[PDB]
């Protein structure tokens, strides 16, 4: 038996503190808290000691959390689909921050709030937001390399289970 | 609250494995961890230079001490004398709260609360004011690099002089705190065990992790601290630590002639000076992920959320501030 | 009061038990492991006489252990699972389940807890039986526990009913030793077997049992009936060590001529399953200390040791019962001479 | 340097209420003694003590596990008020330990000093004996142990010396 650590990071507001806590508990808030998180679980017969790690708030301040990079197993990074910003970051400031910390490290990109995505209500009503589309997200996934593009909501858990199946399945293959 | 008490004391002695088998982390290290996480919920929120809303303040009060309380317990276990109302001299052992804690505890607190209370002198009018991200005014409105935090307004033309006044005031007194807490946390590492799987990944003597050139720098007849940087490349934060890393290295090396060692802890000195918001160290991130004690667990972990409480503060002041420049500036 | 005093336990766990606060003390299983035992033999140590636990101390043991117990409700089996919406869409999700020795087992180990409370409670009242003061002259005039205090009984033995009422109960509660102690037993055998207990074992089968035990469980015949016959069992030192021996032979077979150590391990483990049988309350074997010692399970902790003192507990009731039932026994011999 | 150290002995004999004592300076008006350990300096060398109670161990064999793994000194502690438990020592005690434990040091104490020269105490409690500090001696150079000390958690007399002691025949 391995163990996996793996560290979702990403910029604020993208959702990730609930991707991992829907993931873990099968809910959806409102404080929001998602404590370090360790268990079992078999893939495929062998069974895997599964670390889950959330950055939330080192966004802010460099030296929050000393401890998220060191010896990590693989990246969830996620953007917002609903935010250009978010996106165009994946390329100028998270990348070079894995690139630098650890480097050789497998990276799943991902898509949060799938939910809202073709919602034309809410653009109208949010004048700033802007829908990233599935070929943008492809489109970006090769861009950065990375091997797996998923979209996903917490909301509705489309694609959550996925997600941490393929951050499991590229540290085991 | 006691059924919510129990979920949270319970999951740290997990720690943090949920499925039994404590292999698994450190008392220490599931505490370091929920304190950091902690924080990094609560104060998540503040996206606004204004009070902590009243149900926030309370929820991190309680929580806080919850994770607090195991250092009440901490001792040190030392000999002592006690006379009873009759006259006779008894030898006794008596109790005390360890050294570090019994100061820096309540030191912490102090802090923490003082940025509590910063925040609440925001309680009611402020010359400036927040728009949602998401919405026209915002799209018009430092910040755009933080696409997630509200964008500050401040009047057209200007601020009052006193509302200006008083928020580089604030701007200083929040500066002071963290400062402060880095001073604690500095404190810890430095008074913290040094991993075994540290020393391993160690090269084998003191010129293979300075390299020769620097070795023979730290290794001439003359030297003065200030001019050897002045001679490195010291133009990026990477650069920096990548040095601070390799004197810590040799350091430790060497206590375990003299001069050398003696001239390395003065530049480490000179770089905590010059470098003061630098990212942690090789050294102080394998302190913290192999450290077993909880007493130091507690306080690091606890002065690192405060510095950046301190700090998140700040930058909501650096925010308006700057926004203020530019309103002065678009009056041309 | 109470969140105060609950903090303060919970807190001495995280220290674990090293008040000198740099956790170089024991696991959160040990120091689970051991507050549970240490509970246990505060409260029972008072259970002196027959008769209900006094009210306060039912309520002590009540939500101490309770406390105690609570981290087995967040130890769980991390599973695949699947999830329908209102509108049909099928999602796959992760479940979150108990994991599977805490299901049935924690709720089986608090039924015995509250049979044990309230045998004693089926004490209330009137008892044709009384107990006197240690150190009084009616106490002076199993002498053996000299701390606890004497029972009497009437001059003329006991009644047919409260003598019927005794017995019964005696059943009852030897029934209750005998479950808690399966479920004992269960957990220590699917309890990690130590890197220091392996480390001191021996090179060969041969050398754990001995040549003689060797040659025995060997030959072509075996009944493990008349093996055990033919040694000597006369103290429970000396079964303990055969079973001692018996242990770590099977360890070293699992561990590693090539077809027939199946058979001798078979052997090994049928001989265990008997020693079980004919001698049911043996202490705690090198190889059950050391499980315990080492064992980082959060879980089995809780689960080794509650029912660990939930069979002592059921022992010490029975240990009354029959110090009544013996000096009944007493009255009526005295009364016929 | 750590130092394990069990105390055993018979029922209401005083123990855990010694250990209570040696460790907050209190007594009981449930008493519970949790396993206990701290740094302690001795001669400026630090030792990390060890304090295990094994009441209970008197109503069940199989109840303490692990009172006797590891251990490296015992303190067998008799109350000086019960003929029975000082008989006990030699009947009893001296055979576990030299089953379980052997070799491991002894430090014999005499609980319940207070008491001893109480003469009101006897007349109400008859069936009490008191113990004689020379038969403590006796017992002392008969179960082949190094140190006697006579003690009370009431009092709070000799009781640091009890595991002072203790904590000596270890480092030496
Ligand atoms: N509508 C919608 N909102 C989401 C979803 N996932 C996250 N969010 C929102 O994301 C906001 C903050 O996300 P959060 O979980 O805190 O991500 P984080 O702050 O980066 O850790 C919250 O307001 C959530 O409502 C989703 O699937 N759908
Ligand atoms: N006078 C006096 N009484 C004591 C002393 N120690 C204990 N006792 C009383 O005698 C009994 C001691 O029992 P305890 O402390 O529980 O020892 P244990 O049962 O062997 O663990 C309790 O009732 C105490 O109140 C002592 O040093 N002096």
């Amino acid at each position: 038996s391995r163990f996996i650590k793996c560290v979702t990071v990403g910029d604020g507001a993208v959702g990730k503190t609930c991707m991992l806590i829907s993931y873990t508990s099968n809910t959806f808030p409102t404080p929001t808290v998602f404590d370090n998180f360790s268990a079992n679980v078999v893939v495929d017969g062998n069974t895997v000691n599964l670390g889950l790690w959330d950055t939330a708030g080192q966004e802010d301040y460099n030296r929050l959390r000393p401890l998220s990079y060191r010896g990590a197993d693989v990246f969830i990074l996620a953007f917002s689909l609903i935010s250009k910003a978010s996106y165009e970051n994946v390329a100028k400031k998270w990348i070079p921050e894995l690139r630098h910390y650890a480097p050789g490290v497998p990276i799943i990109l991902v898509g949060t709030k799938l939910d809202l995505r073709d919602d034309k209500q809410f653009f109208i009503d949010h004048p700033g937001a802007v829908p990233i589309t599935t070929n943008q997200g492809e489109e970006l996934k090769k861009l950065i390399g990375s091997p797996i593009y998923i979209e996903c909501s917490s909301k509705t858990q489309q694609n959550v289970k996925a997600v941490f199946d393929a951050a499991i399945k590229v540290v085991l293959q | 609250d006691m059924e919510m008490m129990k979920d949270r004391f319970a999951k740290l002695l997990l720690g943090e494995d949920m499925s039994g088998g404590g292999k698994g982390v450190s008392s220490a290290l599931a505490l370091s961890n929920a304190i950091t996480n902690l924080a990094a919920s609560i104060f998540g929120e503040q996206t606004k230079l204004q009070p902590m809303p009243q149900d926030r303040q309370a929820r991190w009060k309680k929580e806080i001490d919850w994770l607090l309380s195991v250092t009440d317990h901490i001792v040190e276990f030392v000999p002592s004398q006690q006379t009873s109302k009759d006259g006779v001299c008894t030898e006794i052992m008596v109790t005390r709260q360890r050294g570090d804690l019994l100061m820096n505890i309540p030191a912490l607190r102090k802090l923490d609360a003082m940025l509590i209370d910063t925040l609440d002198n925001f309680r009611g009018h402020n010359e400036f004011w927040y728009v949602s991200r998401d919405s026209e005014e915002g799209q018009q409105a430092r910040t755009n690099d933080k696409w997630w935090l509200p964008p500050v307004k401040v009047p057209p033309g200007g601020l009052s002089e006193p509302s200006r006044r008083m928020l580089y005031f604030q701007k200083d007194s929040v500066t002071q705190v963290q400062k402060a807490a880095m001073a604690i946390n500095a404190q810890v590492l430095s008074e913290m065990e040094i991993p075994e799987s540290y020393i391993d990944s160690l090269p084998k003597n003191g010129r293979a992790s300075l390299g020769d050139s620097i070795y023979k720098s730290i290794t001439e007849e003359w030297f003065d601290p200030e001019q050897f940087l002045a001679m490195l490349d010291m133009s990026t934060e990477h650069k920096v630590l990548d040095l601070k890393n390799r004197i810590e290295a040799s350091v430790v090396i060497w206590k375990r002639r003299e001069l050398f060692e003696e001239r390395a802890e003065t530049i480490l000195v000179l770089l905590k000076q010059k470098f003061p918001g630098l990212p942690q160290s090789s050294l102080d991130i394998s302190k913290i992920q192999f450290n077993k004690d909880v007493g130091q667990a507690v306080l690091e972990s606890y002065s690192r959320i405060l510095e950046s409480l301190a700090y998140t503060v700040m930058s909501r002041i650096e925010d308006v501030l700057y926004t203020d420049t530019l309103a002065l500036k678009q009056t041309l």
